[PDB]
């Protein structure tokens, strides 16, 4: 959401920089590159969180199978 | 100018020495991006709460940093950091809370979502009658979809099924760890009928549907007379509660009046 | 309300049971987390239950204290001002309960409840505040309400409240 | 599909090296190529984030359905134990 707007703003700032002042523009471009690297690291962390959420969903499915076995044992106890 | 950035990263890596060696908007931008890089390294490598306390001591952008931290940490450390946020107390707060609502599946995390919404409020074999199952839960889907309660044929099925279910409820006459949602079980089917509180749920849902219909979008006046007749029969069946039938009936009357108040003011 | 019907139905049917406070708090938190319930509207439902149930006082007082421990104190003041602008002695009863034991708030409710009209009536001589003086005496808060000096004693029912006291 | 199979961070490292080379040259077409590569990398990152979020939402919905079925079975077992 906001990361797409930040990436579009970084692309617009890079296009404006390509269009003391040069050193300040180079510092701003390095700042935009650092923000883009932070966004790429956030995307990699989001992918790792998606893989961990899939692993937790598989663990929840195994716990649901164990709870179905416990429900059969509770049916025998009932 | 990146030499000042490296000097800032040397000074921040305790907090009093960073505040002494920190000594006008672009320098603060380099400082905030240094905090971005250090927090990203700490997410790669608890300490995040310490850096958030440091930013709250020194200082916009900490909302973005906490949003990134809550996006990274899935389940447990997200809960501890949200308790830290509860200990701490613009649009970024609402964005973080909407992301927490959308990421959770509400299977066992409904308590955490309730704490989020409280924070937002602080901000602002046996023969089974399967036909009874099908008719009752088709009526339940009619309760779920009041938009479907505007047609003719769906209204006719609502009439027939509602009159049959209310006939069963009048013919029963019982005369006498928490389960979150409704139990769609074809197996037992009798513990819900023996519990009068389940019928209290169903008749409250009838009364809310009737008050919404009284509250295009037009109906036949004969249908409204049918609704009033069935509404009076619902008041009759709720007066038949052996613990405080008439008292709880007057309670529901007062609640209906107050719902009319909240509708007509808003 | 018009989207989540089962949630408010469960709230009313759970508050409709016969009389454990923290279990009901867990049930309220579960219903709020499941059905996207507005916490202010849940607070309205709890207040109107306590209006319609004057029997079990301190139980619902403890529930309101544990609920308002997680919220802002001015919300009950705005809700009671909204209910007083909505209109019934149950309103005066619940306001007398909520201004005696805990969460006492006299200034904001006096803002929500006429002063220049009362001064003009007192000069020419020479509604809900009176009901609050009736239900509150049913004590220092009433003395703060007292500061015309004899307008309350000019009514009979306030004198009957003071004489019963 | 193909970008999900190929994924990633090496393109970001190459863009950072091209940015360092452009900052060394500034002290032409490489700046335009690096900007186009940065825009393509941002679009690919947004697409991969949307695909991962959709897959996580599908897994969360399936796990919520399985947990609801297991909770219904456990609630029926608890009601059968409370009946006896």
């Amino acid at each position: 959401a906001g990361d797409d707007r930040r990436i579009n703003l970084l692309v617009k700032s890079f296009i404006k920089w390509c269009n003391e002042e040069g050193y300040s523009q180079y510092q701003r471009m390095l700042s935009t590159l650092s923000q883009c690297e932070f966004s790429m690291g956030k995307t990699l962390l989001v992918y790792d969180m998606n893989l961990r959420e899939m692993e937790n969903y598989e663990k929840i499915y195994k716990e649901i199978e164990c709870s179905i076995a416990g429900a059969h044992e509770k049916i025998a106890e009932c | 100018l990146p030499e000042a950035r490296t000097r800032f990263t040397k000074s921040t890596r305790n907090i009093k020495p960073l505040l002494s060696t920190f000594s006008e908007n672009e320098k603060k931008c380099t400082l905030d991006q240094a905090f971005r890089g250090i927090l990203e390294e700490e997410i790669i490598n608890n300490v995040l709460a310490i850096i958030s306390l440091a930013i709250g001591g020194v200082t916009s952008t900490p909302f973005v940093l906490l949003g990134d931290v809550l996006d990274c940490l899935p389940l447990d450390q997200c809960d501890t950091i949200f308790t830290f946020v509860e200990k701490n107390v613009k649009n970024y707060l609402l964005r973080m809370c909407n992301d927490l609502l959308r990421r959770l599946s509400k299977s066992q995390n409904t308590v955490f979502c309730g704490r989020i919404q409280l924070f937002l409020a602080r901000l602002f074999s046996i023969p089974i009658d399967y036909n009874l199952y099908r008719k009752f839960w088709s009526l339940q889907d009619y309760f779920r979809n009041p938009v479907q309660c505007y047609e003719k044929i769906s209204w006719k099925t609502f009439l027939k099924y509602s009159e049959e279910v209310l006939a069963v409820f009048k013919s029963y006459k019982l005369d006498d760890v928490y389960f979150a949602k409704f139990l769609t079980s074809e197996k037992l089917m009798d513990l819900q009928l023996s519990d009068s509180n389940f019928r209290r749920h169903i008749l409250l849902q009838y009364l809310i549907l009737f008050q919404y219909l009284k509250g295009n979008y037009v109906l036949t006046d004969e249908q409204s007379l049918w609704i009033e007749d069935t509404t009076k029969s619902v008041y009759q069946l709720l007066s038949e509660n052996p613990p405080d039938g008439e008292r709880f009936s007057k309670m529901v009357e007062h609640i209906l009046n107050t719902e009319e108040n909240w509708n007509s003011w808003k | 309300l018009r989207e989540e019907n089962e949630g408010y139905a469960k709230l009313i049917a759970e508050l409709g049971q016969d009389l454990t406070s923290d279990l009901i708090l867990e049930n309220i938190k579960s219903l709020i987390g499941c059905f996207n319930l507005d916490p202010n509207r849940v607070l309205d439902v709890i207040l109107e239950v306590f209006e319609c149930r004057p029997e079990h006082d301190d139980f619902f007082i403890s529930l309101l204290e544990s609920y308002m421990s997680m919220c802002e104190p001015q919300t009950l003041c705005h809700i009671l001002g909204f209910k007083f602008k909505f209109y019934p002695s149950s309103l005066y009863r619940v306001a007398a309960v909520l201004l005696q034991f805990n969460l006492i708030d006299l200034d904001d409710l006096y803002v929500h409840l006429i002063m220049d009209e009362h001064k003009r009536e007192i000069a020419e001589a020479k509604n809900q505040k009176l009901g609050l003086l009736e239900a509150l005496l049913k004590w220092q808060h009433a003395q703060n309400i007292m500061d015309p000096p004899y307008y309350a004693a000019s009514h009979k029912l306030i004198a009957l409240a003071i004489c019963k006291l | 599909a193909e970008v999900d199979l190929r994924d990633y961070k090496y393109t970001c490292q190459e863009l950072q090296r091209l940015m360092a080379e452009i900052q060394d040259l500034k002290s032409a077409i490489e700046i335009e190529e690096r900007r186009i590569q940065s825009c393509v990398h941002f679009m690919t990152l947004k697409k991969l984030n949307r695909l991962a979020h959709i897959r996580l939402k599908k897994g969360r919905d399936q796990t919520h359905e399985a947990k609801q079925k297991v909770d219904a079975y456990h609630l029926q077992l608890q009601n059968l134990l409370y009946e006896v």
